[PDB]
Parts: structure tokens; C-alpha cells; sequence
């Protein structure tokens, strides 16, 4: 389970997680809050 | 306007006067301080060039201040700028004023 | 306005854009049925044109001759004609979430670099280490200021290697 | 020194027994001995035109004259200068003449002679002989003085480029109403 | 007898506290003796100069109906 | 050392120990560690916390009063409005300007305080008050002129409780105003109001039912 | 000492053989000897002020000739200054200069004395010379005198202020209602 662990923790892999959290993320917030062209707060 | 005889006349006389017994001193210790130009080290003419060698007619003059021909010249020529830009402003009938 | 530009809201441009695009997508609309899914799509995508058109003219924003919105990039200029959140307040939230990321990353490589095997750590992260030290970056302003007035945040010229010239 | 113009602040060491000195030095402009002899020098020639500035401008308004901005338009308009009510027959052109002369032939000489002359000249400049007794005390009250017309030029210029009306006239405007007359209230200092 | 001495106005445009070191003292030399130098800066000078000439011909024209010719311009 | 911390079963950093009043060990963006930046840090949650007791004071009394009847004044947002629109008003960037200028100068005062503590008390500085401005060895706590009454002056024990009372009571109002700033925000009422609101209906009136706090595009 | 401030309190040591001493110092504004010297000088400096200005306040009313508030009204407004029922031909301008250069020059020879001869000079300012013979008592009585007729000063403001009324309507007011008409009553000093 530690190999498993740090495999997971390796910098393809947790870049590639990373990309994706960020990518779902921001995915989300323009599918809630679409077309922000401004910081209207 | 302005008469161009009385104009440059007077300013051409100030220019010699204030060249002549007000900023002589200054220049001289400038000239002192600053000299000929020198190129590697030396002068132009150490170098070997023959036609940067100082003029004589200028090296001792009989004027008791050193005030050469070529600083009657200098100081004339700013005169006479000085002199032709009094005439020509005084010569144009146009409003410059900022206000 | 600021330099000849007309709001949005009473540009003829922009209400023409917004009628041109609304009436393509009911052309397109035209050649399906009432509750299909592509009615519902195109209907929904219409919906989110509109909404887009209305917000845009109600937040305030400068269209030009061309109706398209226009943005103003300069402090004071952008304060007192309300346009702050046009690149103002875009660029304050930018630093600030860049310098987190930026902060974050400098506090992990320099705390695995005090390790016997720090090469290791840098292809092989340490996924606590990195959480807490992300979550430690969100005060790096405060941070970063400290450490430039303690002198800390800086290297000696004398200690970094250099070219012979 | 006698003050330091931050009661909790390290002064410089260099401005420790200047006259008039208060350890002023953030920017550490004196640090060089040299540099710092020519502005000693330069401070105080600067105090003397301004405080001469300063009582000609306050006085060509307070005799009634007219104020320091409208004094030369007389002159560049069509007209000769007035002084005291006379008209002088002079115009721009020979008062510039004249004024360059002398001003050179005088700054010629000052500037001609040794460091100390050039700031402190007592041979012929102190005819009352008030330097003969505790000059420290006088220098230093004319570094102040001059310190304070320099501050007054300053203000005299940036208020009437500010709001056009001239130092008396400022002065009453703001005594009138000193809660809503003030640079605050102008639509040209503050950004509001 | 009269004039200015440039290795005397380099080697005076030093500013105190050393913000510039040296200053431009031995720069004289360095230009004089140095033919790429010389070239370096004439040729800097010589294309902005160029750059000047496009950007002002165009929006300045100065010879008679050379606006009017699109191809020319 | 022992004593109680913010979150029980986790030990406290290595920069706070026990010594501050206040001291919680609550630091989890280790933003105190630094000794000067802790200090400062220190000298910043006394003033913030000092300015919003004031302020959460002359927010909270005058509506209490106003709510029962006696002394009308109106709500903390539209107080400075309202002001404006009086006869005799000075104009709001005179008004500004001049509070600068008097905060500009006790500042920097407290400002040199704060980099060495008795520096206002240089002998000469004033018309003989620096005498009175030399602090108590602790930037932030300056007795003479301040604590006319001498409160906490009996023992150094008794000087420790009053810190402890004066942080948590700063800490609590500096929280207050935050949450009359997003309440006024969210709902244009007055503190008072919301709480009687709350406790009319807490399931159906609360932050959850402003809708400001929760988008509606998640809904 | 003769007095004690707080009957059982412990009155500071530096403050026991001075004239009028009570032993009021809570803040410790006079723990250091020079602090002591320049505030003593400006408590005695002070209660001569206010007890000449109390007297004139109260001997302008008690004479029918106008109060203190309105004294300078008529100056603004206008001009013309009345002075014992007659009238005195300056202006607002002319009486500053006049003021400023006449207490100019006597605060100057004043304060550049030395620090005893800065409060208690006697000699030219004692043509009676009644300060030898024990001038403690006197020195009390004088440092007393001021201290009341400062408090006299600072209540002719404040009621003004408050009420809006003279020192003498004021009295007559309260004496006919003292019931009714006081500091309670006006909407000013006691809001709840
Ligand atoms: C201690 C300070 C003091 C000051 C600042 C003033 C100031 C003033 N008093 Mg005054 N008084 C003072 C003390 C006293 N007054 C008076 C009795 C009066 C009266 C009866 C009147 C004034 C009036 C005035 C005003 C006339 C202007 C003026 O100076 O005319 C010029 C005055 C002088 C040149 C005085 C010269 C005195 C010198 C020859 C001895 C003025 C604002 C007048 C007023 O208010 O009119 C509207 C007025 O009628 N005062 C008494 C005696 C009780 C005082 C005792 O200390
Ligand atoms: C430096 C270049 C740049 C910049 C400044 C922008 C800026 C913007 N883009 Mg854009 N874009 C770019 C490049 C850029 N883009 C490129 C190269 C492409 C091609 C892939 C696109 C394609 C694209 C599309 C298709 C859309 C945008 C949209 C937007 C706007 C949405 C803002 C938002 O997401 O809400 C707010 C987001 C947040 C508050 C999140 C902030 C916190 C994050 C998670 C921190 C990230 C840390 C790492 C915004 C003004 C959208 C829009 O509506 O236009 C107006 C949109 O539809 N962009
Ligand atoms: C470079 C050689 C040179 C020399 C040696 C002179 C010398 C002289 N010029 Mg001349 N000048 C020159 C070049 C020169 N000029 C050039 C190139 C121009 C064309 C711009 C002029 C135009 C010019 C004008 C218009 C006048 C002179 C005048 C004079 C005389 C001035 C006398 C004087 O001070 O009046 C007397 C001094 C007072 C009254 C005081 C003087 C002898 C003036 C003249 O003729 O004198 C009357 C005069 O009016 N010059
Ligand atoms: C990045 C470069 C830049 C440029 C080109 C400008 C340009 C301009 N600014 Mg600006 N500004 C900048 C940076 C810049 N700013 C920054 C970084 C800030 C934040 C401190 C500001 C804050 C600011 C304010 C508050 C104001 C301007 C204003 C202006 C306009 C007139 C002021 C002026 O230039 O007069 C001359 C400048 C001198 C120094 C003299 C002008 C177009 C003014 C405006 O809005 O116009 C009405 C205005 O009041 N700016
Ligand atoms: C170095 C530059 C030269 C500086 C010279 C300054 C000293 C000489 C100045 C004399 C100038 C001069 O005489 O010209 C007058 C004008 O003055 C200047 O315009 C002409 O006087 P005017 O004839 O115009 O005045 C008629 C009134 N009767
Ligand atoms: C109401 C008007 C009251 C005006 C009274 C002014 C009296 C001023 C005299 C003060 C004085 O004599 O001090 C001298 C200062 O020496 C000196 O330097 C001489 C200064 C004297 C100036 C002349 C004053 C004339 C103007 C008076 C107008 C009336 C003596 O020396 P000291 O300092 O020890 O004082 C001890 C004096 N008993
Ligand atoms: C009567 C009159 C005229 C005027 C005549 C004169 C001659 C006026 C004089 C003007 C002067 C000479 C002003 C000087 C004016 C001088 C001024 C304004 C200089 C100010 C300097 C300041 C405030 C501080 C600097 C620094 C210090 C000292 C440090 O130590 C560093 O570390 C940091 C740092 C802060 C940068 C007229 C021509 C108008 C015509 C009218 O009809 C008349
Ligand atoms: C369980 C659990 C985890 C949870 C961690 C959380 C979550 C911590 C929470 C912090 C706060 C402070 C939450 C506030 C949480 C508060 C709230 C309110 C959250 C969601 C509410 C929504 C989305 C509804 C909105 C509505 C809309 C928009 C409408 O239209 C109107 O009708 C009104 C209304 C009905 C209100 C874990 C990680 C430990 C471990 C596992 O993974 C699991
Ligand atoms: C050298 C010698 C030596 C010998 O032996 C002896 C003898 C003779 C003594 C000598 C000489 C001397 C002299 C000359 C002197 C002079 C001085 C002066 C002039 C000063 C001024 C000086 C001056 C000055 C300070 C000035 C100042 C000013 C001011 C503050 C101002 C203010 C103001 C302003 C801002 C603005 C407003 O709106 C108004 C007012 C309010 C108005
Ligand atoms: C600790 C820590 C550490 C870790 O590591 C991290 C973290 C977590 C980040 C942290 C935390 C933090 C926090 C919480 C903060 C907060 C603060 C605040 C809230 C402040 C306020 C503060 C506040 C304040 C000052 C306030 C004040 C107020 C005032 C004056 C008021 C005024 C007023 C009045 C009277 C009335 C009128 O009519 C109006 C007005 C004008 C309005
Ligand atoms: C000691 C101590 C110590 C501890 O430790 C702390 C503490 C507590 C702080 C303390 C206390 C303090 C206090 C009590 C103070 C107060 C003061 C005052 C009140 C002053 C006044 C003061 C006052 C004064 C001078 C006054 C003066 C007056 C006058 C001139 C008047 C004038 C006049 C007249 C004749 C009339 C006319 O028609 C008008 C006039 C023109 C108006
Ligand atoms: C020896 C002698 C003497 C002296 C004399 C003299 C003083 C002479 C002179 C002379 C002169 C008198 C000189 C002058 C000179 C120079 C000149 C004269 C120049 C010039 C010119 C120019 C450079 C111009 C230019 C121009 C033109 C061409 C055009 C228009 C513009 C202008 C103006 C830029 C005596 C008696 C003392 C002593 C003994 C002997
Ligand atoms: C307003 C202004 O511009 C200057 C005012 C100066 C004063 C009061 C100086 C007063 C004295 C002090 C305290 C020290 C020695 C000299 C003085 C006259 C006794």
C-alpha cells in the first residue's frame, strides 16, 4: 500500500490529478457562473 | 521695431564685456581643467597628427588679460545671435503668450 | 464614456448583435420539434444568449461603434467611472491567486531542499508537505513582506555563481 | 543639534554640528563631504532668495500693488512696469539685458572666491559687524528663517495654481471658512 | 584655444556615492580606439533614424501627391 | 505550555509557546513566525481589535438606545449619509483630510514606539510631556498619560488578566464588525433587526436565506 | 503640603513643598524635575490669564457695556470697535499687527529670562514690593486665585456654548429657577 501511495505521488501523476482538478474546477464555476467577462462583485 | 545698428552694436559690446572682465576667469580655469584633447594618453598632435598642432597666432596675444582673437570671435558670434534673436522676436506681430 | 465610448446599455450595435444572434438561433431552432432535444438545446442555448446579452448591459460595460464590450485599463480612470472590476479588480485577484501558487511552490522546494535526497522529493512529492504548505501560500503576501523587510527573502550576490565574464 | 525632527530616529552623523541642523536625511543626499558642502552652501543662498521673494511678494499685495502673478503681465502685454505707482521705461528685452549683467557680474565674483566666502562673506556684506558675537545662534536662525520662505514660495506658487487667487486673498478664503476652504475642498489636489 | 575636451566631460560625468562606479572614465579610448564601437552605435542610430523616416513619411507626407499614391506609401 | 489550546490534541507551534495574552496557539498559515513579523502582528490585532471595540460600541449602544426609544440615531451604514446632508455639514474630504492629518501624527508617534519603545521619551522632544510617553517595555501597552486610573498597576499578575480580557474582547468585536459588514451587505438591515428576525424563524430566516451568501446559480 | 487631593491617598513626594500643593498628579505629569519647572511657570502663567480675563469678562457685563461673545461682533460685519461707550478707529489688521508685536516682545524679554525670573520676577514688577516678608502664603493665594478664576474661564465657554446666554443672564436665570434652570435641564450636558 506505501509503493501504491508513493507511485500516486510521483510528478506525472500527480501533475496529470492536479490538471484535472483544475481543469474540473474552473468547468464547473464558468457552468454555474458562465460568461464572466468582468469581476462584478 | 528695434534698430538693428543700436541692437547689435550694444549686444555684441556686452557680450565682449561680460567675455572679457566677467566669465574670463571661469573660462580660463575651465580651459585649464579640461586642456587640449587628448587621444590613448596624449594629444592629437603627440600622436603624430601634424594638423592638430595649436595655432601661434592665439598661443600669447599683447592683451594684458590674455584675451585672445578667437575669444573676440566667440564671444561676437554671441553676440550677434543674441542680437538677430531680439530683432526677429521684436520683428513678429503675433501673440505668443500663453495666456 | 471615457474616450468616446457609448454604454452598452443605450449602444444600437449591441441590441442589433444581440437581436442578430437571437434570431440565428431561432432559425436553427425552426427545423426541429417542440420538446425534442434539440429544441430543449437550442432553447436553452438561446436562454444563456439572452442572459449574457441583459448582464452584460446591466453591469455598465463600454461598447464601442462596433457594440462588442471594451475594457479600461488604468487606475483612476477605471475608480471613478465604476470600472474597477474591468481589469483593476481582475488584476489584484490574479496576483494574488498567482503569488499563492508561486509562494506555495518556492516554501516546498526550499523545505524538501534541506533533505538528505531533496532530487527525490522533487520527482516524488510529498503530498502532506505540499497540502500543508498550499494551504500556508494563501497568507503570502503577508508572508513575502516579512520576509523582504527581515532580508531573508533574498540571496547574497557574493554566494551565487556567476560567468567569468 | 538642538532637534531631530523624529523624536524616535537615529540621525546621520555627518549633520551633528551644522547650524540648524535636526538630522534630516532619509534619502542620505550629504553622505559625501563634498556634496554635502555645496548643498550647505546652496541651502543657504536658496534661504536668502526665497525669504527676499517671500517679503516682496507679501508686500507688493499688503501696500496695495497688486499681487506677484499679475506684476509682470503689464509688461509683456503692451505696457511698462510700475513700481510704487511710478512707470518704469523699461521693457522686457533691456530689463532682461540689464538683469543678466549684473546678476552675472555679482554671482561671477561670489562664485570666484573661496568656499567659506561664497556663503559667509562678512568683509563688506555684515556692515553692522553682528558676526563679531555667538554667529552660530544668527546662522542658525537664518537657515530656519529661510527655510520657512522657501516652504512659503513653494505654497505661494502651488495655491495659485491651484485655485488663481493670491497669498492675502488665499489666507482670508481660508480664515472664512477654515472647515470648507482648504486644499481638500479644491477640485485640484485631491483626485475626488 | 577654445573648445571642450569629451575624455575631460566623460571622466567629469561621474555621479558621487558611486551609484555608477567609475562612471564613463576610459570611455573616450574605448570609443576612439575601437572601430566596431563606433560602427555599433552608428549603425543603433542610423536604423532608429530609418524607423523615424517610415513612422513620419507616411503619417507627414512631404513631396507633393505622395498621399495619393497608396503603392508608393 | 499546558494551557488551553484552540483545537485540543494539537500542540501548539514552537513560535507562539505561552507568553502573549491571547495565546491559543491558533497560527495554522504559520504566519508568526517570524519574531519581528510577530511583533508587528501583535501590535496589529491591539490596534484592530482596540478600534473595533470602539467601533462595534458606537454601533451596538445607539441602536439598543434607539430601539427602546431615548437618543435617535440612525443605522451605522447611513449614519455618514446622513451627516452629509445636514445645514452646517463640512464637506466629506475636508472632513477626511483633516483626520488624516491629526492620525498622521500620533501614528507616526506610535509607529516609532513600536520600532524602539522608549524612543518618545527622548528628554526635549515635547514641552516637557515625554516624560510621560515612555512606555511600560511592551509596544502596544503604554501607560503615563494613558491609564489615568492606573488599572492592573497592583502586580504583574493582575496586569496579565486585564491583557487577556482586553484581547479576547478585541478579538470578539473585531469578528462583530465583519459580521455586521456582511450582514448589512446581505440583508440592508441593522444588527439589531437581524437578530430579531433570527429569532422569530432561525430555520427559515438566516444567512442560508438571504440570497446573497448562497448563489442562486447553484440553486 | 496643607491639603491632600484624596483625603487618603498618597500624594507624590515631588509635590510637597511647593506653594497650592494638593498632591493632584494621578497622571505623574510632573515626575521629572525639568517637566516640574515648565509646568509650574505655566499653571502660575496661566492663572494670571485667566484671572485678568475673568475680570474683564465679568466687568464689561456688570457695566452695561456688552458681553465677552459679542465683543468682536461688531468689528466683522463691518468695523468699529466700542471700548468703555467710546469708539476706536482700527481695524481688524491693525489691531492683530499691534497685539502680535506688543506681546511678541514682552513674551520674548519674558521666556529669554531666567527660569525663576520667568515666573516670579521681582524688582519693576513689584512697585508696591510687598513679595518680601513670606511670599508662600502669597504665592498660594495667588496660585489658588488663578486656578478658580481658570475653572470661572473655562465655564463661561462651555455654558455659552451649552446654553448660549452670557455669564450674568445666565446667573440671573439659574436664580430664578434653581429648580428648573440648570445644566440638567439644557439638551446639551446631560442627554440621558
Ligand atoms: C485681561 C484681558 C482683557 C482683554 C483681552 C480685553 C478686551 C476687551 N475689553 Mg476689557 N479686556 C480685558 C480686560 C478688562 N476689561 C475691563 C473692562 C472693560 C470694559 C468696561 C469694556 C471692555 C471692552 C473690551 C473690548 C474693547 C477692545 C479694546 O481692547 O479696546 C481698546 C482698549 C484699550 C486701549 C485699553 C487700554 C488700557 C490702558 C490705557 C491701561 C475688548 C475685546 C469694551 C467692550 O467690550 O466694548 C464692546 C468695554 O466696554 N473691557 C476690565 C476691568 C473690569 C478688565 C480687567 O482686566
Ligand atoms: C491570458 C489569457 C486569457 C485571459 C486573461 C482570459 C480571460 C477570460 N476568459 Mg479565456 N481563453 C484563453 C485565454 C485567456 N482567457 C485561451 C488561450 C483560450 C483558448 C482555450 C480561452 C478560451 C476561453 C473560453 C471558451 C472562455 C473564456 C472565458 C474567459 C473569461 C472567464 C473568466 C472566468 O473564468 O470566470 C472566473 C473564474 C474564476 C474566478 C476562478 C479563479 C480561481 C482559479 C481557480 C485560480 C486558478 C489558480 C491556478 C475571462 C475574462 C469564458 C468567457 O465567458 O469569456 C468572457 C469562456 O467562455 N476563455
Ligand atoms: C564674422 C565677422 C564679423 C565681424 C568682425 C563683424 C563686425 C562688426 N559688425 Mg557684423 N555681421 C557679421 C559678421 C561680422 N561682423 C555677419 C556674418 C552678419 C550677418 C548676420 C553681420 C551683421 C551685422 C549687422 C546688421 C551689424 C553688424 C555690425 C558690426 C559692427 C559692430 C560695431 C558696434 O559694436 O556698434 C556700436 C556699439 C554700440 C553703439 C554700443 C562690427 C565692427 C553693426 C554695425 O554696423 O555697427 C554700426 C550692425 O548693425 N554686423
Ligand atoms: C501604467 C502607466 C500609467 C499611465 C500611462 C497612466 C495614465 C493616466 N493616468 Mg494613471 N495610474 C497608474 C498608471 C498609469 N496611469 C497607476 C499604477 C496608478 C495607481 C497608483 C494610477 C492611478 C491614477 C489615478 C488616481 C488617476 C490616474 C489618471 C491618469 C490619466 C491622467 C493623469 C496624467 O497622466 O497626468 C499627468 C501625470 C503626471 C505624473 C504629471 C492618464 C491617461 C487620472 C485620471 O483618471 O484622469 C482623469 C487619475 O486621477 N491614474
Ligand atoms: C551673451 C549674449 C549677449 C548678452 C549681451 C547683454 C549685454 C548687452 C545688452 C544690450 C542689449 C541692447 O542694447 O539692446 C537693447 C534691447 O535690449 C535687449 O533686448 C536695444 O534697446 P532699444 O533700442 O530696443 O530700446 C529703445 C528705448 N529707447
Ligand atoms: C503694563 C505695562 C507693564 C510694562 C512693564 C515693563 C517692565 C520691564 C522691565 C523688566 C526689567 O527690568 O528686566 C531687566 C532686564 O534687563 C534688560 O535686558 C533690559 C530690558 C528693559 C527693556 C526696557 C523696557 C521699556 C518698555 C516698558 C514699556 C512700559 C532687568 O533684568 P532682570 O531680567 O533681572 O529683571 C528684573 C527686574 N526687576
Ligand atoms: C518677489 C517677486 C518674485 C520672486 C522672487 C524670488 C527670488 C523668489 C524665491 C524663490 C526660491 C529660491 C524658492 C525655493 C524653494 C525650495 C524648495 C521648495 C525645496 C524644498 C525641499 C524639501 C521640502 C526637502 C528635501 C529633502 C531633504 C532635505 C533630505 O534630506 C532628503 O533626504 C529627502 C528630501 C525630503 C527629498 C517674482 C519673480 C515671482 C515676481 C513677483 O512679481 C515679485
Ligand atoms: C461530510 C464529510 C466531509 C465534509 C466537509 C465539510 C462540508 C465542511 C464544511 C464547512 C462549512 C462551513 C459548510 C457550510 C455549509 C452550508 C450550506 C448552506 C451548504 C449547501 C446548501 C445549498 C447548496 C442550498 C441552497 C439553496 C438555494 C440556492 C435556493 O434556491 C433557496 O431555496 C435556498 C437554499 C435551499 C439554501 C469531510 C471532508 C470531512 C469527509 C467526507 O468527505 C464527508
Ligand atoms: C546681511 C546683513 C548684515 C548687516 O551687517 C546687518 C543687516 C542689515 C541686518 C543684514 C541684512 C539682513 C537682511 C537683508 C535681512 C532680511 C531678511 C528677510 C527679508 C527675511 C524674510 C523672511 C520671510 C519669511 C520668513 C516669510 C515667510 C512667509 C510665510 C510664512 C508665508 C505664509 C503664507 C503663505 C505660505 C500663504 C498664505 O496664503 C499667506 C501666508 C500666511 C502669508
Ligand atoms: C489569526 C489568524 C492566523 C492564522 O494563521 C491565519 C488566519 C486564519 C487568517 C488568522 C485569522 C485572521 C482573522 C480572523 C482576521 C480577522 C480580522 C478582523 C475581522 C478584523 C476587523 C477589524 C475591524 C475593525 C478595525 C472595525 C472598526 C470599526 C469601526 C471603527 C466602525 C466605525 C463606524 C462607526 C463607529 C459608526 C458609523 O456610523 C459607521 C462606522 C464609520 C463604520
Ligand atoms: C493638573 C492636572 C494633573 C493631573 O495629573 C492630570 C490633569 C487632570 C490633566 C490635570 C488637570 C488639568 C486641568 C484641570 C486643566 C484645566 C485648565 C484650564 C481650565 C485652563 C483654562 C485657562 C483659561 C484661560 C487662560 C482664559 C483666559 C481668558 C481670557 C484671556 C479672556 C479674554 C477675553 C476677555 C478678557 C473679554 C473679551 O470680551 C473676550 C476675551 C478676548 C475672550
Ligand atoms: C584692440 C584694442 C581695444 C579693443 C577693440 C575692440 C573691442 C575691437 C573689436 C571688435 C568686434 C566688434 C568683434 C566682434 C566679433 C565677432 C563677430 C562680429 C562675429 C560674428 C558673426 C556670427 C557668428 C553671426 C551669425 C549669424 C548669421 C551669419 C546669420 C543670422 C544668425 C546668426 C546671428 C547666428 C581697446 C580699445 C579696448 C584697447 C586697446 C586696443
Ligand atoms: C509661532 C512661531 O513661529 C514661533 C514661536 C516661538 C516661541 C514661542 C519660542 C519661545 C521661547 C522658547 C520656549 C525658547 C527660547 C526662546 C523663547 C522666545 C523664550
Amino acid at each position: 500500500m506505501k509503493d501504491f501511495t508513493t507511485y500516486l505521488s510521483t510528478a506525472p501523476v500527480l501533475t496529470l490529478l492536479s490538471v484535472t482538478v483544475v481543469a474540473g474546477l474552473l468547468i464547473e464555476i464558468n457552468r454555474f457562473f458562465p460568461d464572466a467577462l468582468i469581476a462584478a462583485f | 521695431l528695434a534698430d538693428v545698428n543700436l541692437v547689435v552694436g550694444g549686444c555684441t559690446v556686452g557680450a565682449l564685456a561680460l567675455g572679457r572682465f566677467v566669465f574670463l576667469p571661469f573660462h580660463r580655469a575651465s580651459l585649464a581643467k579640461a586642456g587640449m584633447p587628448k587621444q590613448n594618453g596624449m594629444t592629437h598632435l603627440q600622436a603624430g597628427d601634424a594638423r592638430a598642432e595649436e595655432a601661434s597666432f592665439i598661443l600669447k596675444t599683447n592683451d594684458p588679460a590674455g584675451f585672445t582673437v578667437v575669444d573676440v570671435m566667440a564671444w561676437g558670434a554671441l553676440g550677434h545671435a543674441a542680437a538677430f534673436y531680439i530683432l526677429a522676436t521684436s520683428s513678429l506681430g503675433l501673440d505668443r503668450n500663453p495666456f | 464614456d471615457v474616450a468616446g465610448l457609448t454604454p452598452c446599455s443605450e449602444s444600437k450595435a449591441f441590441a442589433k448583435r444581440k437581436k442578430n444572434e437571437v434570431k440565428a438561433l431561432n432559425k436553427r431552432l425552426k427545423n426541429y420539434e417542440a420538446d425534442s432535444a434539440p429544441a430543449l438545446a437550442l432553447k436553452a442555448t438561446i436562454a444563456r444568449t439572452e442572459a449574457r446579452f441583459d448582464k452584460y448591459a446591466k453591469q455598465g460595460l463600454l461598447c464601442g461603434t462596433d457594440g462588442l464590450p471594451h475594457l479600461i485599463a488604468d487606475p483612476g480612470l477605471a475608480l471613478r467611472y465604476g470600472h474597477a472590476g474591468d481589469v483593476f479588480i481582475p488584476t489584484i485577484g490574479f496576483i494574488y491567486f498567482a503569488g499563492w501558487l508561486g509562494y506555495a511552490g518556492s516554501k516546498y522546494l526550499q523545505a524538501v531542499a534541506a533533505t538528505a535526497k531533496p532530487i527525490e522529493k522533487e520527482i516524488i512529492i510529498d503530498v502532506p508537505l505540499a497540502w500543508k504548505l498550499l494551504w500556508e501560500g494563501f497568507g503570502w503576501p503577508l508572508r513575502a513582506f516579512a520576509e523582504y523587510k527581515n532580508g531573508s527573502l533574498m540571496e547574497d550576490d557574493a554566494k551565487i555563481t556567476v560567468s567569468p565574464r | 543639534k538642538a532637534g531631530n525632527w523624529l523624536p524616535g530616529s537615529e540621525t546621520p552623523a555627518y549633520l551633528e554640528n551644522l547650524p540648524a541642523s535636526y538630522g534630516f536625511d532619509p534619502l542620505g543626499l550629504a553622505a559625501e563631504p563634498a556634496s554635502l558642502a555645496r548643498f550647505r552652501e546652496s541651502e543657504v543662498f536658496h534661504g536668502r532668495w526665497a525669504m527676499l521673494g517671500a517679503a516682496g511678494v507679501l508686500g507688493v499685495e499688503v501696500l496695495g500693488y497688486g499681487n506677484w502673478y499679475d506684476a509682470p503681465l503689464p509688461l509683456v502685454q503692451g505696457g511698462q512696469a510700475t513700481y510704487f505707482g511710478a512707470s518704469v521705461p523699461f521693457d522686457l528685452g533691456t530689463l532682461a539685458a540689464i538683469e543678466f549683467a549684473a546678476m552675472a557680474g555679482a554671482e561671477s565674483f561670489r562664485g570666484a572666491a573661496e568656499p567659506e566666502k561664497r556663503v559667509y562673506p562678512g568683509g563688506a556684506f555684515d556692515p553692522m559687524g553682528m558676526s563679531k558675537g555667538n554667529s552660530k545662534e544668527l546662522k542658525t536662525k537664518e537657515i530656519k528663517n529661510g527655510r520657512l520662505a522657501m516652504l512659503a514660495c513653494l505654497g505661494f506658487a502651488a495655491q495659485h495654481a491651484a485655485t488663481g487667487a493670491s497669498p492675502l486673498e488665499a489666507l482670508a478664503s481660508h480664515l472664512a471658512n477654515p472647515m470648507a476652504v482648504n486644499f481638500a475642498t479644491n477640485g485640484v489636489s485631491l483626485p475626488l | 584655444g577654445i573648445g571642450h575636451s569629451m575624455r575631460e566631460i566623460l571622466e567629469a560625468q561621474t555621479p558621487p556615492s558611486g551609484s555608477l562606479g567609475a562612471g564613463h572614465k576610459g570611455l573616450y579610448d574605448t570609443v576612439n580606439n575601437s572601430l566596431h564601437f563606433q560602427l555599433g552605435l552608428a549603425l543603433a542610430s542610423v536604423g532608429t533614424i530609418s524607423s523615424l523616416v517610415a513612422q513620419h513619411m507616411y503619417s507627414l507626407p512631404p513631396y507633393a501627391f505622395l498621399a495619393q499614391d497608396f503603392t508608393t506609401q | 505550555a499546558t494551557r488551553p489550546l484552540w483545537q485540543p490534541g494539537v500542540e501548539a507551534p514552537k513560535h507562539l509557546d505561552g507568553t502573549m495574552p491571547g495565546d491559543f496557539g491558533f497560527d495554522p498559515l504559520n504566519l508568526g513566525v517570524n519574531k519581528e513579523a510577530l511583533n508587528w502582528y501583535r501590535n496589529a490585532e491591539l490596534q484592530n481589535g482596540r478600534w473595533a471595540m470602539l467601533g462595534v460600541a458606537g454601533i451596538v449602544i445607539p441602536a439598543e438606545l434607539t430601539r427602546v426609544g431615548v437618543l435617535n440615531v440612525p443605522e451605522w451604514a447611513e449614519a455618514g449619509k446622513v451627516y452629509a446632508e445636514s445645514e452646517n455639514a463640512i464637506p466629506f474630504a475636508s472632513l477626511l483630510m483633516v483626520q488624516l492629518f491629526l492620525f498622521n501624527f500620533v501614528e507616526i508617534k506610535r509607529w516609532e514606539d513600536i520600532k524602539k519603545p522608549g524612543s518618545q521619551a527622548e528628554p526635549g522632544s515635547f514641552l516637557g510631556f515625554e516624560s510621560g510617553f515612555k512606555g511600560t517595555g511592551i509596544s502596544g501597552y503604554p501607560g503615563g498619560a494613558f491609564n489615568p486610573f492606573g488599572l492592573g498597576n497592583s502586580s504583574k499578575e493582575a496586569m496579565d488578566d486585564l491583557k487577556w480580557r482586553e484581547i479576547r474582547n478585541g478579538r470578539l468585536a473585531m469578528v462583530a464588525f465583519l459580521g455586521f459588514l456582511s450582514q448589512h451587505a446581505a440583508t440592508g438591515k441593522g444588527p439589531l433587526d437581524n437578530l430579531a428576525d433570527h429569532l422569530a424563524d432561525p430555520w427559515g430566516a438566516n444567512f442560508c436565506s438571504n440570497g446573497v451568501s448562497i448563489p442562486s446559480a447553484l440553486g
